[PDB]
RNA sequence: CGGAAGAUCAAGGGUUCCAGUCCAACGUUAAUCGGGGCUGGGUGAGUCGACCCCUAAGGCGAGGCCGAAAGGCGUAGUCGAUGGGAAAUUGGUUAAUAUUCCAAUACUUGUUUAUAGUGCGAUGGAGGGACGGAGAAGGUUAUGUCAGCCUGGCGUUGGUUGUCCAGGUGAAAGGAUGUAGGCUUACAGUUUAGGCAAAUCCGGACUGUAGGCUGAGAUCUGAUAGCAAGGAAGUGGCAAAUACCAUGCUUCCAGGAAAAGCUUCUAAGGCUAUAAACGAAUCGUACCCUAAACCGACACAGGUGAUCAGGUAGAGAAUACCAAGGCGCUUGAGAGAACUCUGCUGAAGGAACUAGGCAAAAUGGUACCGUAACUUCGGGAGAAGGUACGCUGUUGAUGGUGAUAGGUCUCCUUGAGCUUUCGACAGUCGCAGAUACCAGGCUGCUGCAACUGUUUAUUAAAAACACAGCACUCUGCAAACACGAAAGUGGACGUAUAGGGUGUGAUGCCUGCCCGGUGCUGGAAGGUUAAUU
């Protein structure tokens, strides 16, 4: 849940942290770990290709099994760990044969329960099933887009999808973005909603809390000069121009979707 | 071989350090080839001063000094010298 | 105050040194141009 | 001067290091002197560092991909320390080197030979190495101080053979031991949807049986060393680090390098003990390094990373005076005008000065008492404002350490000596007792920005930027978006509770009307409309 901080300091007056006393306080499973260094949002040309990235805490990469190809072999949840690489929690699995893996953790998933993968699996949070073996109306996550590729959609804290139905070899889904989508019925999904449902509910409280996460400050375009931003310029405060990115592209309703090969996989979107 | 050991020793060193070391510890100070190892020096001394056995060899590279002359700036050759200890 | 030069030998030989010049087409053109002038110092 | 202006380095420099000699030039003067000239000398390593093995970021990169050319990228790899990986300390010695030479006592790692036993072997598997921030309680030592002991001294001036004065005096690494601490059930057997094949090794599942690892410091040994007047001492108390136990422990979220060395397992196809002898290459080592030797054109009041860290006061690495050590900053001598700079004191008045209390003056410590509006209940607040403070004597309480005794790096009671922190009473001196250095000035109204932060290197530090928070909008993943010519990248080994763009800027109360214009989104009845034909 959330826990407000006492206003003992001005920097602590609006710190509202998410606290989970049920998650592992120890260190992650060593063998499922990878070194991972910050990039500062720079590509192989050394250029900033995504701004406001840089800094933060060193963190390992936990190798999450987004594929779940160990079918018909039961695994028990050894422990639920915190993951710095994502917002969701991760369950340490313990397969019958002793092999240990990390998966995204469902909200309704605790330590000790058994998780199954494959086609003949119970409909319980944690199990990974092809979209044809999942009855309509259940809440799922970790949605595959290609067969055998691994989970792509609904992988963030609190993510969930509504399996609306089937119209042949596709499965109609309703994503949290409000977009109705068809996906091949042979793709897999995991039952339940993703844990850490109270993540959006938090409040960092101070500028240094965002610096701890690798985020650098962001300078509004109207705070610039015209040589740096289309919004730059002016004696005093002024916008003067239609809102636009520093590269000259509208940011108040201009739709930017170029794909014409996936255009037939999308039923509709939602207007609100 | 035995035609490279004749070129290991370039000449003895005559100084206050070399003269004081001989009288007290009986260690000979030589100027040696710029490429002579401690093994080559050990094998050159005992071949070429018959009757002596070398305990240890202490080598060092010492750099030549810039001694200007006339209108030019010129430097002295660097060189290597060895302290060799002989059995008492 | 802190001045502009602040020497470092490894940094000097790694950005202006002989092997740094020879590792690019334009660095070899620098060396060819020093040699055509007859400079006694090719590389730092 | 002495948390350096003393010492050890790294970087950088390169002979500036030491000696002899010279004084033209150089040195802001003179110079017999010098970092100057000239001539000689000087840097000694299996253990310090480099090299070497290993890898990070990042490079280069058989084949590969991409690109008019040049070239760009990239796999296997191969490089790349600022990190990981073997090992010695004391003392003496030179004019100049010292963990290097010499003496003593150690340690690490190889080669060869021999004696036995005997399944060895990897670029592969598994362990290990291997790691964050903060905080706390201890135990220590380095070190200090007094004492003891030894050697000298009896003081130009009252006294000083004593409870007097001065100087000196404490050996390390290593080997035994295994303490204060910290962690911690052990073995055997059966078996195997796993560790890409194999595995007796790991991992997993079952059945019986019931102190160990690490570890500062102390102690013993090392240990008849060395060290002054010509042949001496060298062991007890107390205090005590930011260093060690400790890569520990406890906590928190922002969730904490890699690889190899090393231990084990096998795959294709020599090894372990015992010793004996022999070896451990090469490169650096001088000297400066809060500087006259580096970066600043200068022997320039600047800048320059790390290490050591004495005494008396003191919370202290502040500050003052000193120690070891090192210096007096390479023009002096006079005089004692105006004026300038930097200080000290100032009658009476006390902001009348001035754009403005600019500057100056003032406040300043500890303990205790006491403290308003307002408030987001945290604060405001050290609000404001008061009282005590030195020394001497007596006396009460108390923490630590613990000799001597009574019941084996042990435990319990008593407690000598030393030491800690608090009181009370009495007296006493001065203008003054937080006496020096050091060390808040404080209130009332009001605009702005929530706050910590950032910025115009070198006239602007702010109300400007950022900021947590809010909103809109885009984006379904080969995501949007960005670099790129493309390949390839970042976004992201992320996935709509996510990512981008834009605006606003904590919080409280809130955020009205206008879609005519220009954007944006949706629609297509009609009009017009390119190449082409």
């Amino acid at each position: 849940p959330i826990v407000k901080a006492k206003p003992t300091s001005p920097g602590r007056r609006f710190v509202e942290k998410v606290v989970h006393p049920h998650l592992y306080k120890g260190r992650p499973f060593a063998a499922l770990l990878e070194s991972k260094s910050k990039t500062g949002g720079r590509n192989n040309n050394g250029r900033i290709t995504t701004r406001h990235i840089g800094g933060g805490h060193k963190q390992h990469y936990r190798i999450i099994d987004f594929k779940r190809t160990k079918d018909n072999i039961p695994a028990t949840v050894e422990r639920i760990e915190y993951d710095p690489n994502r917002t969701a929690h991760i369950a340490l699995l313990k397969y019958a044969d002793g092999e240990r893996r990390y998966i995204i953790a469902a909200k309704k998933q605790a330590v000790g329960d058994t998780v199954m993968s494959g086609e003949a699996s119970p409909i319980r949070p944690g199990n990974c099933l092809p979209l044809k073996n999942i009855p309509l109306g259940t809440v799922i996550h970790n949605i595959e887009l290609k067969i055998g590729k691994g989970a792509q959609m609904a992988r963030a804290a609190g993510a969930s999808v509504q399996l609306l139905g089937r119209d042949g070899i596709y499965a109609i889904l309703r994503l949290r973005s409000g977009e109705t989508r068809r996906v091949h019925v042979n793709c897999r999904a995991v039952i339940g909603e993703v844990s850490n449902t109270e993540n959006n509910l938090k409040s960092l409280g101070k500028a240094g809390a965002s610096r701890w996460r690798g985020i650098r400050p962001s300078v509004r375009g109207v705070a610039m000069n015209p040589v740096d931003h289309p919004h730059g310029g002016g004696e005093g405060r002024n916008k003067g121009r239609h809102p636009t990115s520093p590269w000259g592209q509208k940011s108040k309703g201009l739709k930017t979707r170029h794909n014409k090969r996936t255009d037939s996989m999308i039923i509709r979107r939602a207007k609100k | 071989n035995n035609a490279r050991l004749y070129q290991v020793l370039r000449g003895p060193v005559f100084s206050e350090k070399s003269q004081m070391l001989g009288d007290s510890l009986g260690v000979q100070v030589f100027k040696i080839d710029s490429k002579a190892t401690k093994l080559e020096v050990k094998k050159a001394v005992e071949l070429m001063f018959e009757g002596v056995e070398v305990l240890k060899v202490n080598t060092l590279n010492v750099k030549g000094k810039t001694k200007r002359f006339g209108k030019n700036i010129g430097r002295r050759n660097d060189y290597k010298k060895a302290y060799v200890t002989l059995k008492a | 105050m802190k001045r502009t030069f602040q020497p470092s030998v490894i940094k000097r030989k790694r950005t202006h040194g002989f092997r740094a010049r020879m590792a690019t087409k334009k660095g070899r053109q620098v060396l060819a141009r020093r040699r055509a002038k007859g400079r006694h110092r090719l590389t730092v």
